[PDB]
RNA sequence: AACUCUAAGCGGUGGAUCACUCGGCUCAUGGGUCGAUGAAGAACGCAGCAAACUGUGCGUCAUCGUGUGAACUGCAGGACACAUGAACAUCGACAUUUUGAACGCAUAUCGCAGUCCAUGCUG
RNA sequence: UGGUAUGCGUAGAAGUGUUUGGCGUAAGCCUGCAUGGAGCUGCCAUUGGUACAGAUCUUGGUGGAUAGUAGCAAAUAAUCGAAUGAGAGCCUUGGAGGACUGAAGUGGAGAAGGGUUUCGUGUGAACAGUGGUUGAUCACGAGUUAGUCGGUCCUAAGUUCA
C-alpha cells in the first residue's frame, strides 16, 4: 500500500544539522556531508558544481579579517602612529 | 595579555525579570528571578547575587527561555525579604 | 576628464552623488554666497552650516523669507529653513525642501575652522585669474 | 554624565581606573534597572551611553598594558605572538632584506672590478 | 468618483460605490437590473420583498443552471432566484445614497434610481 | 523532540523572533521597501521542515 | 420586453506599450594584498524602537588613533560631549564570540576529562 | 549610429484610445480629437538580438463551460434556547435536549515527529473548499525551574581513525 502511505512512515531523521555549514545535510549513518565533506579536511568544492562553490564563495559572508588586509597593503603594513601636525590642545 | 576574566559578577546577571508572574515570586516564596548569561553556571549565579546584592543564597534553580537566554531563580535565606531587596534594586 | 581616473559615464556618476558619504555630501549640499558676502571675503561657495541666514532664489518664494536653517538633512539632500513651510491639509506645517543649490548664504557663521575655509577660497582666487 | 575621553583616562593611575570600571558598572546596573520600566526619559539613550563608557575606560587600561608589555619586551628577542607585525603569513617568513641582498664572495670581486658604468653611444 | 454616465447637471443626484465588497459578480448584476430606473421607495420595499421570498428578481444574463421560480413571472420570466446577500450590500448603498440625499436637501419622496452599474473587482 | 536539544532549542528560538510582524513606524521610512516582515514564519503554512 | 448579435462611448478587469534606471553584460587598464600570529565559510547574540538586509562580537549596528567639522532621522531616548568633537571616511592601536584546516577527546551530547595559575566559602 | 534639417519639444515629448480627414495596389503613413507628462523624429549613408498567429511554442492574463452546472454527500446529527454582536443552526457559550465514540476510545499519557503549535488578552480583512463575534487564524503578552526522569555514562549491532 507504500503510496501516500510510503511517505507516512517517514518520521526518522537521516540528516542533521551541519557542524561546517548548518546545511542540514550530514549523513547520521556515514557521519559524512553531502557537500560540504564534515570533518574530513577538504570541503569538497566540486568543479562541476559551480553553483556549489558560488554558495560556499567569500563574499557569502562578512569577510571579516581578510577585507582589512586588503586596505593594509596599499598602507604597506605600517605598525607605527601618524598622529597630528599642528594645535589643539584640549583645554576644557 | 592575560585575557582578563570573562565571566564578571556584572556580566552573570544582565536584568530582572520583571515579569508579571516573576513579581509574585518575589510576594509570596521570597525568589529574586533574573535574566542570566547562557555561560552562567548556577554557581555563578550565587556568587554574582552574593556580591552585588549582599544576599545569603539557599538554592538556585536555572530554565533555558525559548527566547534563548536564562532565568535564575534564586532562593534566599530566610533571613533576608525579597520584596525589600527588589526595592532597592529599584523595581517594583 | 582628460586624465585616465576618470568617469564621465552616466551610471557611475549617479552611484557617486545619490550614494555619497556624507562628507562628499556636504560639498555637493553647498550654496553660493550672497553678492554682499562676495565682495567681503572673495568666496563663491560655502557648504550649509546650521545658523546660516538663507534666501530662497527659486519656488514659490524666489525672493526671501529671510530665515535660519534648521539642520542640513544630507540623507534627504535638503535643507529646511525656518520660516519656510507648507500647509498640510491636517493643519501641520512641515517645512519646503529647498536645496542648497537655489540658496544664497546671507550670514555665514564664524569658527576658526569656517574662517580658514573662507581664507583658502581667498587664497586660490587669486590664482586662476592670474593663469 | 560628560561621555568619557581618553585623554581624561590617560592621566589616571591603573588602581583609579580599574575603579572607575566598577562606578560606571554599577550605574549601567542601575539604568538597567530603569530600562524595565520604559526608564525616566521615555526610551533609554543613557543606558548605551554608559555601556560604551565601560568600553571606552577598559581600552584606555588595556592600552597602558599594551605598551607596559611592549617595553618589557622592547630590547628582549622573540617578543610574544601578537607584538609581532600581523602583517600577512607570507611576508613574515620571506627572507629579511640582509639575506636577500647575500652575494657570494667571487660575485663581490666580479661586481668590485666591473661595475656597470653609465657610459654612452655614440654620434 | 467618476459614476460613469454623470446623469442631470449633477445638482439633482446622490451617488454610491461600494468595491471591493465580497458579494458574488452576477448576483449584484441581476439584482441591479431589477431596481433599475425604478422608484427608490418602492425599491427598497421590492428588496424586503426579496429576502422574505415574496418575490423573485429576474436572473436575466447569467441564467443557467439556476433553476426556476414562479415570482419572476412579474418580470415574464420564468427563472427567478433570492439571492440574499447581494440584496443586502445593495440595499446599504442604497441606504447611503438617500442620507447623502437628505445632505443634499434633494426631495425624498422623487428620489428614482437612474443609474445603477456594477462590474467586476480583483479576484 | 518533545524534549529538544539544546541546538535545535537555540535556533527553533531565534526562528520565533522573525515570526514577528515589522513596527509600523519603520515602513515610513524615505526609499523604504520594507511594507511588512514578509519571512514570517506560520508554522502550518511554511514549516522549517527539513 | 429580457437575451443574443453587431458597432460605438464610459466604467472595470489586466499590465502590454512608452519614457526612465544607484543594476546587469562585455572589452581594456593598474595592482598582488587569505591561513596554526587560527582562514574563507557556518552558527550563535547584538540597534532606544529591528524581524531581516547590512554591520558587528560579549567592549556586539562598534571602540582607539587620524581626517573632516555638525549630524542621525521613520519616530524618538539621545541630539549636548559642534573649541578638541557629531557622523562618515580613514582605520596604522585594541577587541574580534561559538566554530570551522580546527588542534585534549567527542559531536541525533554546547558532552566529558586532565593540567597550571587564580577566586569565594568552609577549615 | 555618423552627418544634417542654425529639426521638434514640458506653451505638452514619446506613448496610447480613437465613425477625424486624406495618401499609397500594399507593406504602411500623416493628421485631428481625447488621455499624457519628459523627452522625441525626418532625410542621406552606416549595423543588427529587426517586423509574428501559430511551433502538443514560452511566459503572463482572460473567457464560454459556469454566479454556477461538478460539487462542498461516508462516521444518523441535529435541536429548544439564554447571552452577545454588524451578522450567530454549528462556530461563542451555559441550561436543556437527541445521540456518537462505547475504555482494544474520537478517552487519559508518551516516544519517533512537530516547533511556539501551549495559554491569556484583543479579534477584522485574509484562512477554517460554508458562515465564524471564535480558532491550531491574525495582532499583543506570558509560560516549559529537577543531585534523585531522560539525555549525560556504558557498551551492542556497528562506527570514526592514528
Amino acid at each position: 500500500t507504500k503510496g501516500t502511505s510510503s511517505f507516512g512512515k517517514r518520521h526518522n531523521k537521516t540528516h542533521t544539522l551541519c557542524r561546517r555549514c548548518g546545511r542540514s545535510s550530514y549523513h547520521i549513518q556515514k557521519s559524512t556531508c553531502a557537500q560540504c565533506g564534515y570533518p574530513a579536511a577538504k570541503l569538497r568544492s566540486y568543479n562541476w558544481s559551480v553553483k556549489a562553490k558560488r554558495r560556499k564563495t567569500t563574499g557569502t559572508g562578512r569577510m571579516q579579517h581578510l577585507k582589512v588586509v586588503r586596505r593594509r597593503f596599499r598602507n604597506g603594513f605600517r605598525e607605527g602612529t601618524q598622529a597630528k601636525p599642528k594645535k589643539a590642545v584640549a583645554s576644557k | 595579555v592575560p585575557t582578563r576574566n570573562r565571566m564578571d559578577a556584572y556580566n552573570i546577571i544582565k536584568y530582572p525579570l520583571t515579569t508579571e508572574a516573576a513579581m509574585k515570586k518575589i510576594e509570596d516564596n521570597n525568589t529574586l528571578v533574573f535574566l542570566t548569561h547562557l555561560r552562567a553556571n548556577k554557581n555563578h549565579v550565587r556568587a554574582a547575587v552574593r556580591k552585588l546584592y549582599d544576599i545569603k543564597v539557599a538554592k538556585v534553580n536555572v530554565l533555558i527561555r525559548p527566547d534563548g537566554q536564562k532565568k535564575a531563580y534564586v532562593r534566599l535565606a530566610r533571613d533576608y525579604d525579597a520584596l525589600d531587596i527588589a526595592n532597592k534594586i529599584g523595581i517594583i | 576628464k582628460q586624465n585616465p581616473f576618470v568617469s564621465s559615464s552616466r551610471r557611475k556618476n549617479r552611484k557617486r552623488h545619490f550614494q555619497a558619504p556624507s562628507h562628499i555630501r556636504r560639498r555637493l549640499m553647498s550654496a553660493p554666497l550672497s553678492k554682499e558676502l562676495r565682495q567681503k571675503y572673495n568666496v563663491r561657495s560655502m557648504p550649509i552650516r546650521r545658523d546660516d541666514e538663507v534666501q530662497v532664489i527659486r519656488g514659490h518664494f524666489k525672493g526671501n523669507q529671510v530665515g535660519k536653517v534648521v539642520q542640513a538633512y544630507r540623507k534627504k539632500f535638503v535643507v529646511y529653513v525656518e520660516k519656510i513651510q507648507r500647509e498640510n491639509a491636517n493643519g501641520t506645517n512641515v517645512y519646503v525642501g529647498i536645496h542648497p543649490s537655489k540658496v544664497l548664504i546671507v550670514k555665514l557663521k564664524l569658527d576658526k575652522d569656517r574662517k580658514a575655509i573662507l581664507e583658502r577660497r581667498g587664497k586660490g582666487r587669486l590664482a586662476a585669474l592670474g593663469k | 554624565m560628560v561621555k568619557v575621553k581618553c585623554s581624561e583616562l590617560r592621566i589616571k593611575d591603573k588602581k583609579e581606573l580599574t575603579k572607575q570600571l566598577d562606578e560606571l558598572k554599577n550605574e549601567l546596573l542601575s539604568l538597567r534597572v530603569a530600562k524595565v520600566t520604559g526608564g525616566a526619559p521615555s526610551k533609554l539613550s543613557k543606558i548605551r551611553v554608559v555601556r560604551k563608557a565601560i568600553a571606552r575606560v577598559y581600552i584606555v587600561m588595556h592600552q597602558k598594558q599594551k605598551e607596559n608589555l611592549r617595553k618589557v619586551f622592547k630590547n628582549k628577542k622573540y617578543k610574544p605572538l601578537d607584538l609581532r607585525k600581523k602583517k600577512t603569513r607570507a611576508i613574515r617568513k620571506a627572507l629579511s632584506p640582509r639575506d636577500a641582498n647575500r652575494k657570494t664572495l667571487k660575485e663581490i670581486r666580479k661586481r668590485s672590478v666591473f661595475p656597470q658604468r653609465k657610459f654612452a653611444v655614440k654620434a | 468618483g467618476r459614476y460613469s454616465r454623470e446623469s442631470d447637471n449633477v445638482a439633482k443626484s446622490c451617488k454610491a460605490r461600494g468595491p471591493n465588497l465580497r458579494v458574488h459578480f452576477k448576483n449584484t448584476h441581476e439584482t441591479a437590473q431589477a431596481i433599475k430606473r425604478m422608484p427608490l421607495r418602492r425599491a427598497q420595499r421590492y428588496l424586503k420583498a426579496v429576502i422574505d421570498q415574496k418575490e423573485c428578481v429576474p436572473f436575466r444574463r447569467f441564467n443557467g443552471g439556476v433553476g426556476r421560480c414562479a415570482q419572476a413571472k412579474q418580470w415574464k420570466t420564468t427563472q427567478g432566484r433570492w439571492p440574499k446577500k447581494s440584496a443586502e450590500f445593495l440595499l446599504q448603498l442604497l441606504r447611503n445614497a438617500e442620507a447623502n440625499a437628505d445632505c443634499k436637501g434633494l426631495d425624498a419622496d422623487r428620489l428614482v434610481v437612474h443609474h445603477i452599474q456594477v462590474n467586476r473587482a480583483q479576484c | 523532540a518533545a524534549h529538544k536539544s539544546f541546538r535545535i532549542k537555540q535556533k527553533l528560538a531565534k526562528k520565533l523572533k522573525q515570526n514577528r510582524s515589522v513596527p509600523q513606524w519603520v515602513r515610513l521610512r524615505t526609499g523604504n521597501t520594507i511594507r511588512y516582515n514578509a519571512k514570517r514564519r506560520h508554522w502550518r503554512r511554511t514549516k522549517l521542515k527539513l
